[PDB]
């Protein structure tokens, strides 16, 4: 069966709070540096 | 133009289905289908609440039209009130399944 | 309007199996009477090219992509006219 | 024809725990894994064809 | 062990093997008609039938072989079914706002008049005639079919849902003789665009509808149907007159007004 | 006779902010008018207040292309 | 023209943007009459140790605040509908020029009497001759004569342009295959700046209009020199 | 157990948890897009040097916002979490369909940031109309990917819409009347039926678009007898119904959140709030053209959609005022959530009178296309839709997770974000009336003060995002966990413990008939 | 609400890490970006 309570009911691990902040870095992060990528994708085609 | 092949439910319904279409017929509702109709609701008149363990949220709707329902856990033992008009509620428990 | 019948005595299925032969069928067999008996290759328009029709902003994703996806050349003509 | 639902009601209705998309046999477990196989399998070729389309070719 | 009579449901990958064929298709319409190429379509048409397929299979293996379908969760699935309906209402409902939009107004281009000058129309009196009487009479057959089903009667049951796909199928084909047969085509500007976009979609609605009775007949060949229990047939009908009803719309504002 | 034009005067068939059928209709009227008289012995002088309407309110690039139309043959109004 | 620091609207040029001034007056003054409203009662709710948590009867404050507020709401619907059916009107006018949109500059027609068309694009910012603005000036301007009722009559030749000028009130959308009707009424002379008011691709930013009204005389000498 | 768990997921809770990180994330893609736009304003000149990039950033940064943050995390998010909860059910009617709302939107999102990718990405505004958006002025796969993009989306909608109106009508208590749901619930229910009218006809819309673009149909090509208008119509017959599906929700947790923190069992004049959404939901339908009033319909096609557009502040206001009714003789406990609430209430409004402002298509004229309309919706988005989205997740977070955030750092994130916003749009007002258009990259000079003081906002409010991330760190790495919760009596969702169990109501409530 | 305490506190100087490595983590890389503008404009 799945398992149950605080920190269970995720699909991702809160066990090591510094993983975590690795985890939430990577999540967030990439999201917000996506447009910026684009952006220079766009001015280096031309 | 008459002619049979088509099986009933009576035939052929299964699982839970034919448990709830069983238990209609000895006018039973151990799946919760039908509205339960309230008793005074006094100490010795307690509202009966079926369970099948020692604990049941009961909603209650303290005068009619309310928008609002009152819901709190209603534990096995000595009948537990409302807190907002006091009815009483008692815990019936168990069988309901075999 | 009631139509002009009656029924709504014993309702069986036999008065909806009673009007699936009775009307809805032969009515199907009188429009197809009158409907392959219409028919006949109504002798095809004449070509004037218009800027209106046979319109071509990007070519169709498939032949020479300059013809419609049901193209009859004996009834549709391309943007330059009727085919061989 | 012959009614078999019955036959078939009792196959899906075995206390097995596979779940009801698995419970009719091996054909289940095989469709399930060409179905999910095409399906990734298509998602990478996507990607891979929309990593064509972001640079240009002359 | 629960005690209310919904249907909690077995963890299933066919959302996401649905989501997934959802992104090739589209992808593959995008490969298609910008960088002609169809492998992706291709990919993306087979991975949806393989969903759809399971998907339904499962409601069935839950319903007619498990039975989760309390009279509770059947309730649902009739909602659940004229909301979808009601969805596809408004869907034609821009299809015919276009044709109105366009007939009523007709531009300078098009001759200031409607139909445009150089369509030359179809009669509504011909095929246009023959395809509504199919349709109407397919609207009976079924009504009969569902009254032999709860009258307890296999034989009459098959036979008339048998009559309706046949009326069904006749439809198609003689659609499909229309369009190739039509002197006008979707690139005639916007009289061959209202007219084959909307006909288009209801020929492909009719399809979906033929399939569905098909999938409720051999379910019926192998008494998956009771006399009082048939949601699936029941659905199938709902979506017949749906089918049958826009089909009169069609014919009264694009056949005969708009000619 | 009946002159003295600065720009096309109100019309109350085209009352509204769309002026696209009031261009179309008085283009009409005017190649109409010019056919009706050279066609059957008489002056096209009547058919001028139609030009310099449809001249006034038409934008060139309409009346260049309906003109080449007209010379075409695929000018899509019943002239 | 905007300049430096504005809050409202650009000085009105002609009497149907006087009234919209007025209007947006009397509309403004209603919506600080009600946002001072609301803020003083939540500030009001929210500062007394004072409770009452019991139920409260609902049918009866609830007419006071449907009623007022569909009061205050033909306030404000009257003028606004009254301005609107004066921005029509039977007007009859001396001019009527066309404007076509392109990406991405308008072309200009008046052709009641000549065929006088031309170009107008926005001078580059490396071009500018000093004191003339950045982003608004344009090589061949609009000449109107002032105090005439003008039928402008906007269209496109590619896509969507919008031909607007604050200062007189006036936006008209340009529409390919359409011939949107618009009336100008310039109540002074000078010039009067606008931008196109619908994105129309790369150069939306840059497709300005200058409106130089002088008056009739050097209006009808000007037309002849463009020919 | 990973995969059977959280992508064969038939659970409420798991695919509420789902459209939260989706959400959360998109969020991020739609900041930053919003902080492009700003910076390009920032100052003037051109900045990317290339403006139908510009163009491009604009257009996704609206998709982005409002189809996959705003909608996935009230509807998707909050909505798959709690009206189960509110309502005792065990799930949702269709548990398995309701995954496949979800996963829909993954690819969905990919399509769009897939045509940004692609040629020179759809520089259309969100609007898409053509003849701009059309195969000519924008010739390769951008547009028919953000159009697919769409499709996917509008599906997706289409089938949670059936599950939250099956569900509300269908897995109540058999005692419980409609009359005696929580307002949460009757906002999402109002919000389903309007996607399923309004979604389909955007449907209809962008595939006549598509086929324009690929099948040489002139639905809105004038060459062929078409009409771009047309399309403005269609287009938005959905797109105003749209703008309040993307608030009622809000109104919902709004509603909850004043009515908790009040200490009140439930808000006042709760049959008049039901009315309310009920009659915004219907005068939603009869409105669109007010987004036409420049592209030159009749003056009394003009006045009548100016005079409809006014009633909707009628019912609307009754939420405003039965809302600071609720507050009435509260025992108020400033907590975040309440904050977020109060701040929502006070800027909805001002949000909402602007828009009263451009109701009149007198003024309209003088205000579409200008920074003016841009400070309206921003007011109702940014600090209407954002801010119940705020107060509704530090209010439900335990209940999600099981632990507490950090009520200062919230509190603190309030009054960074609540100053940005502020001084992002407030200025937006005088360049809508000093005649700014929307969509440009660059300003005549007299524009630039205005510009300079917005996109310094813009900044502000993005160490309000990044600050809200470390807090929804710091809850998690700290794992205080909820003992207690008051006011369960009222709000049946806290009544199962925090987290609640993968099951909830095993065996339904007890609610009696009388 | 009432929690029990932090079952793994988070020390003042464990925030000052995880605030600093968050507000990093959004700007170094949007700022690696804008600041090589100049280098894309005129590629
Ligand atoms: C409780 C619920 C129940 C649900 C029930 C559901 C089932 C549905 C069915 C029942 C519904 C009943 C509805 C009432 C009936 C409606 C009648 C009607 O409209 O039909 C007129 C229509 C008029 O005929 P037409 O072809 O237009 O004639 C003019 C020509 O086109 C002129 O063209 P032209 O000038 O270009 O031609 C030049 C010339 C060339 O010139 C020449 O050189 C001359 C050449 C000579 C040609 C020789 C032709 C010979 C044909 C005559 C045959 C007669 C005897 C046949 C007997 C055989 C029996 C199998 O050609 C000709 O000679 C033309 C000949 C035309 C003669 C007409 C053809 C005969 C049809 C008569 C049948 C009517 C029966 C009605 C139904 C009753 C059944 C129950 O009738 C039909 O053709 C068939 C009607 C069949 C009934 C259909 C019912 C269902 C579908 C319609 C529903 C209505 C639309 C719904 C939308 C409306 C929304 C408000
Ligand atoms: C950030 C830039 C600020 C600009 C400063 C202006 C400089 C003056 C030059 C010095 C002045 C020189 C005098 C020149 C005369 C100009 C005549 C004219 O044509 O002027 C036309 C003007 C007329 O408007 C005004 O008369 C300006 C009103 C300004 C409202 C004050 C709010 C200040 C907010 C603080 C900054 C943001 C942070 C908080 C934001 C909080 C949100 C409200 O243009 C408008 O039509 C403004 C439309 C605003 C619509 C929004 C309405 C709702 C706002 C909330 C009201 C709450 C009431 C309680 C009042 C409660 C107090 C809060
Ligand atoms: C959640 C989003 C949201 C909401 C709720 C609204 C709500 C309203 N909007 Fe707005 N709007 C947008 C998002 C929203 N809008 C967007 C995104 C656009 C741009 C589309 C585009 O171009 O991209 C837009 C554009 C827009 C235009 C077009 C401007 C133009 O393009 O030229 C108009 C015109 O009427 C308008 C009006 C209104 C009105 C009357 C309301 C009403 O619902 C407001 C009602 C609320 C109040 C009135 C305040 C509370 C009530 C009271 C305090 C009662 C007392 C008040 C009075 C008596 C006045 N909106
Ligand atoms: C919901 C809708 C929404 C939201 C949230 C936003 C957010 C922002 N928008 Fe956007 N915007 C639009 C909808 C929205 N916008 C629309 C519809 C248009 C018109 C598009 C077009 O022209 O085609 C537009 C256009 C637009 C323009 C005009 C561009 C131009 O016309 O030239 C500008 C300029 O400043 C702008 C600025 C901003 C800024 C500074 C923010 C933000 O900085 C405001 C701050 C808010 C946040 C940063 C959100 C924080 C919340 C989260 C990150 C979610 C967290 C999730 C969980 C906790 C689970 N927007
Ligand atoms: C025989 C009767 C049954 C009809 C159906 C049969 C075949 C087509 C299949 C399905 C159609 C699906 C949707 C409708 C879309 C386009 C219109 C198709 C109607 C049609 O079939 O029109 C034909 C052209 O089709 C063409 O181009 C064909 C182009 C093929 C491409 C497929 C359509 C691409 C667009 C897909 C958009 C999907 C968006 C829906 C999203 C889901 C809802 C939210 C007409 O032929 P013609 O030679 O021009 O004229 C006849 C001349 N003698
Ligand atoms: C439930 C019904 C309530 C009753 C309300 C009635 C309202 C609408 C239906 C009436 C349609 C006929 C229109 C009559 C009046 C206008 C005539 C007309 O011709 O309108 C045309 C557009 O109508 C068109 O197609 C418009 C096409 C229809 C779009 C209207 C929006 C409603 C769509 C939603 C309905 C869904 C419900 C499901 C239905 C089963 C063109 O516009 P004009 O301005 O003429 O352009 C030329 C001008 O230069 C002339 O000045
Ligand atoms: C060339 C072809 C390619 C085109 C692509 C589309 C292809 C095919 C679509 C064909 C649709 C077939 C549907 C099969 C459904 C079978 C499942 C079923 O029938 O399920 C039933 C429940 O209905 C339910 O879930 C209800 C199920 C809902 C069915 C609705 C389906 C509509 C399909 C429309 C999809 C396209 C829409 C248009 C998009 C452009 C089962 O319950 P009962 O029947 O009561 O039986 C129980 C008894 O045995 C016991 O007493
Ligand atoms: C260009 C191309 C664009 C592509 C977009 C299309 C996207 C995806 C296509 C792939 C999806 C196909 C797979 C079949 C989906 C089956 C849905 C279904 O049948 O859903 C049923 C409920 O909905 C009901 O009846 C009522 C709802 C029935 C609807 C059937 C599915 C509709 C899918 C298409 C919708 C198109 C929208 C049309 C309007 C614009 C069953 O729900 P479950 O929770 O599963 O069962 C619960 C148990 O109680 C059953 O025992
Ligand atoms: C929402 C439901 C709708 C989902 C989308 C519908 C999918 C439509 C598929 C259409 O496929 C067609 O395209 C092919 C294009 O290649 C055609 O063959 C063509 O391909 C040959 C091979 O290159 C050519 O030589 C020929 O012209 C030939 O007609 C052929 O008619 C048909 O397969
Ligand atoms: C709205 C979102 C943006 C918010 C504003 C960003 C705030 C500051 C973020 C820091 O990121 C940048 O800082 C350095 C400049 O200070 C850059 O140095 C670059 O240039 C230096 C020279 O100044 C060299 O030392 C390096 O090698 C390097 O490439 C570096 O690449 C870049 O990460
Ligand atoms: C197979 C079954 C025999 C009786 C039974 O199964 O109980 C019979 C009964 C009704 C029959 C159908 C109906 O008579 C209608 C059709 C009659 C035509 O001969 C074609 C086959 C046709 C589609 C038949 C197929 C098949 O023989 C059916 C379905
Ligand atoms: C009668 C109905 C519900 C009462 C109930 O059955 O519980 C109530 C709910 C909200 C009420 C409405 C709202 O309070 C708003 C309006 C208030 C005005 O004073 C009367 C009309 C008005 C439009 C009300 C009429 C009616 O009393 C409504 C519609
Ligand atoms: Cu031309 Cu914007
Ligand atoms: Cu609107
Ligand atoms: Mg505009
Ligand atoms: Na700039
Ligand atoms: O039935
Ligand atoms: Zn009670």
């Amino acid at each position: 069966h799945y398992e149950e309570g605080p920190g269970k009911n995720i699909p991702f691990s809160v066990e090591n709070k510094w993983r975590l902040l690795a985890m939430m870095t990577l999540f967030f992060g990439s999201g917000f540096a996506a447009p910026f990528f684009i952006v220079r994708h766009q001015l280096l085609k031309k | 133009a008459s002619g049979g092949g088509v099986p009933t439910d009576e035939e052929q319904a299964t699982g839970l289905e034919r448990e709830v279409m069983l238990a209609a017929r000895k006018g039973q509702d151990p799946y919760n289908i039908l509205a339960p109709k309230a008793t005074s609701g006094t100490k010795e008149d307690p509202n009966l609440v079926p369970s099948i363990t020692n604990k049941r949220i009961v909603g209650c709707i303290c005068e009619e039209d309310n928008s609002t329902v009152i819901w709190f856990w209603l534990h096995k033992g000595e009948a537990q009130r409302c807190p907002s008009c006091g009815t009483h509620y008692k815990l019936v428990p168990h069988q309901l399944a075999h | 309007a009631s139509a002009a019948k009656g029924d709504h005595g014993g309702t069986g299925a036999r008065t909806w199996r009673f009007l699936t032969f009775g009307l809805a069928l032969p009515s199907v067999a009188l429009c197809t009477l009158n409907s392959w008996l219409h028919s006949g290759h109504r002798e095809r328009p004449a070509f004037i090219p218009y800027h209106h029709l046979r319109i071509r902003t990007k070519p169709f994703s498939w032949g020479d992509g300059n013809h419609t996806f049901f193209h009859n050349p004996r009834v549709n003509p391309l943007p330059t006219g009727y085919e061989k | 024809f012959e009614n078999r639902v019955a036959e078939k009601q009792k196959l899906f209705q075995e206390d097995n725990g596979l779940p009801v998309h698995l419970k009719g046999g091996a054909t289940d477990n095989i469709l399930y894994r060409v179905t999910m196989t095409l399906c990734l399998g298509g998602t990478l070729y996507s990607l891979y064809c929309l990593g064509w389309a972001s640079f240009p070719h002359k | 062990h629960q005690t209310h009579a919904y249907h909690m449901v077995n963890p299933s990958p066919w959302p996401l093997t649905g989501a997934l064929s959802a992104l090739l298709m589209t992808s593959g319409l995008t490969m298609w008609f910008h960088f002609n190429s169809m492998t992706l379509l291709m990919i993306g048409l087979t991975t949806n039938m393989l969903t759809m397929y399971q998907w339904w299979r499962d409601v069935i293996r839950e319903s007619t072989f498990q039975g989760h379908h309390t009279p509770a969760v059947q309730k649902g699935l009739r909602y659940g079914m004229i909301l979808f309906i009601i969805s596809e209402v408004l869907f034609f409902t821009g299809f015919f706002w276009a044709f109105y939009h366009s007939s009523l107004a007709p531009t300078p281009e098009l001759g200031g008049c409607w139909p445009p000058t150089g369509i030359h129309p179809l009669n509504p009196l011909e095929v246009p005639l023959l395809n509504t009487s199919v349709l109407l009479a397919s609207g009976v057959s079924i009504t009969w079919a569902h009254h032999s089903l709860m009258e307890g009667d296999r034989k009459h049951m098959l036979q008339a849902l048998f009559i309706t796909i046949t009326l069904g199928v006749y439809f198609t084909l003689l659609q499909a003789s229309e369009y190739y047969e039509a002197p006008f085509t979707i690139s005639d500007g916007v009289y061959g665009s209202t007219f084959f976009v909307a006909t288009g979609f209801h020929g492909l609605h009719v399809i979906i509808g033929s399939t569905f009775l098909i999938v409720c007949f051999f379910r019926q060949l192998k008494f998956h149907f009771t006399s009082n229990h048939h949601f699936g047939f029941e659905a199938a009908a709902w979506y017949w007159h749906f089918v049958d009803v826009v089909w009169l719309f069609l014919y009264v504002s694009i056949y005969w007004w708009g000619s | 006779k009946i002159k003295n034009y600065q720009t096309a005067p109100f019309d109350s068939r085209f009352p509204n902010q769309n002026q696209t059928r009031n261009c179309w209709q008085n283009y009409l009227d005017f190649h109409r008018c010019e056919k009706a008289m050279t066609a059957k012995g008489g002056d096209v002088s009547v058919c001028e207040w139609y030009r310099r309407v449809y001249k006034s309110l038409c934008p060139i690039s309409w009346v260049s292309t309906w003109d080449d139309r007209r010379a075409e043959g695929t000018f899509p109004g019943k002239i | 023209m905007a300049y430096p620091m504005q809050l409202g609207f650009q000085d009105a040029t002609s009497p149907i943007m006087e009234e919209l001034l007025h209007f947006h007056d009397h509309t403004l003054m209603i919506v600080f009459l009600i946002s001072s409203l609301v803020l003083y009662i939540i500030s009001l709710m929210l500062t007394t140790k004072l409770t009452h948590t019991s139920t409260m009867d609902a049918q009866e404050v609830e007419t006071i605040w449907t009623i007022l507020p569909a009061i205050i709401l033909i306030l404000i619907a009257l003028p606004s509908l009254r301005i609107l059916y004066m921005m029509d009107e039977i007007n009859n006018p001396s001019l009527t020029v066309k404007t076509m949109g392109h990406q991405w500059y308008w072309s200009y027609e008046y052709t009641d009497y000549e065929d006088l068309s031309f170009d107008s694009y926005m001078i580059p910012t490396s071009e500018l001759k000093p004191g003339e603005l950045r982003l608004l000036e344009v090589d061949n301007r609009v000449v109107l004569p002032m105090e005439m009722t003008i039928r402008m009559l906007v269209s496109s030749e590619d896509v969507l342009h919008s031909w607007a000028v604050p200062s007189l009130g006036l936006k008209t959308d340009a529409i390919p295959g359409r011939l949107n009707q618009t009336t100008l009424m310039s109540s002074r002379p000078g010039l009067y700046y606008g931008q196109c008011s619908e994105i129309c691709g790369s150069n939306h930013s840059f497709m300005p209009i200058v409106l130089e009204l002088v008056p009739l005389k050097y209006f009808e000498k000007w037309s002849a020199s463009m020919l | 157990m990973f995969i059977n768990r959280w992508l064969f997921s038939t659970n409420h809770k798991d695919i509420g948890t789902l459209y939260l990180l989706f959400g959360a994330w998109a969020g991020m893609v739609g900041t930053a897009l919003s902080l492009l736009i700003r910076a390009e304003l920032g100052q003037p000149g051109t900045l990317l040097g290339d403006d139908q990039i510009y163009n491009v950033v604009v257009t996704a940064h609206a998709f982005v916002m409002i189809f996959f943050m705003v909608m996935p995390i009230m509807i998707g998010g909050f909505g798959n979490w709690l009206v189960p909860l509110m309502i005792g059910a065990p799930d949702m009617a269709f548990p398995r369909m309701n995954n496949m709302s979800f996963w829909l939107l993954p690819p969905s999102f990919l399509l769009l940031l897939a045509s940004s990718m692609v040629e020179a990405g759809a520089g259309t505004g969100w609007t898409v109309y053509p003849p701009l958006a059309g195969n000519l002025a924008h010739a390769g796969a951008s547009v028919d990917l953000t159009i697919f993009s769409l499709h996917l989306a509008g599906v997706s909608s289409i089938l949670g819409a059936i599950n939250f109106i099956t569900t509300i009508i269908n897995m109540k208590p058999p005692a419980m009347s409609q009359y005696q749901t929580p307002l949460f619930v009757w906002s999402v229910m109002i919000t389903a039926v309007l996607l399923l009218l309004s979604l389909p006809v955007l449907a209809a819309g962008i595939t006549m678009l598509l086929t324009d673009r690929n099948l040489n149909t002139t639905f809105f090509d004038p060459a062929g007898g078409g009409d771009p208008i047309l399309y403005q119509h269609l287009f938005w017959f959905f797109g105003h119904p749209e703008v309040y599906i993307l608030i009622l929700p809000g109104f919902g947790m709004i509603s909850h959140i004043v009515t908790y923190y009040s200490g009140k069992k439930e808000p006042f004049g709760y049959m008049g709030m039901v009315w309310a959404m009920m009659s915004i939901g219907f005068l939603g339908f009869i409105v669109w053209a007010h987004h036409m009033f420049t592209v030159g319909m009749d003056v009394d096609t003009r006045a009548y959609f100016t005079s409809a557009t006014m009633i909707i502040a009628i019912p609307t206001g009754v939420k405003v005022f039965s809302w600071l009714a609720t507050l009435h003789g509260g025992n108020i406990k400033w907590s975040p959530a309440m904050m977020w609430a109060l701040g929502f209430i006070f800027l909805f409004t001002v949000g909402g009178l602007t828009g009263i402002v451009l109701a009149n298509s007198s003024l309209d004229i003088v205000l579409h296309d200008t920074y003016y309309v841009v400070a309206h919706f921003h007011y109702v988005l940014s600090m209407g839709a954002v801010f119940a989205i705020m107060g509704g997740f530090v209010h439900w977070f335990p209940l999600f997770s099981g632990y507490t955030l950090n009520d200062t750092w919230a509190k603190i994130h309030f009054a960074i974000m609540f100053v940005g916003v502020n001084m992002t749009f407030f200025p937006q007002h005088f360049l809508g009336l000093s005649g700014m258009p929307r969509r440009y990259s660059d300003y005549p000079d007299a524009y630039t003060m205005w510009n300079t003081i917005s996109s310094m906002g813009s900044f502000i409010s993005l160490t309000a995002v990044m600050l809200m991330v470390f807090i929804i760190w710091e809850a998690f790495a700290s794992k205080r966990e909820v003992l207690t919760v008051d006011l369960t009596t009222t709000n049946l969702e806290w009544l199962n413990g925090c987290p609640p169990p993968y099951h909830t109501f095993e065996e339904p409530t007890y609610v009696n008939l009388k | 609400i009432t929690a029990k305490p932090a079952k793994t506190p988070t020390s003042p100087k464990e925030q000052a890490i995880g605030l600093s490595v968050t507000f990093l983590s959004f700007l170094l890389p949007a700022g690696w970006v804008l600041y090589h503008l100049d280098n894309y404009k005129k590629s």
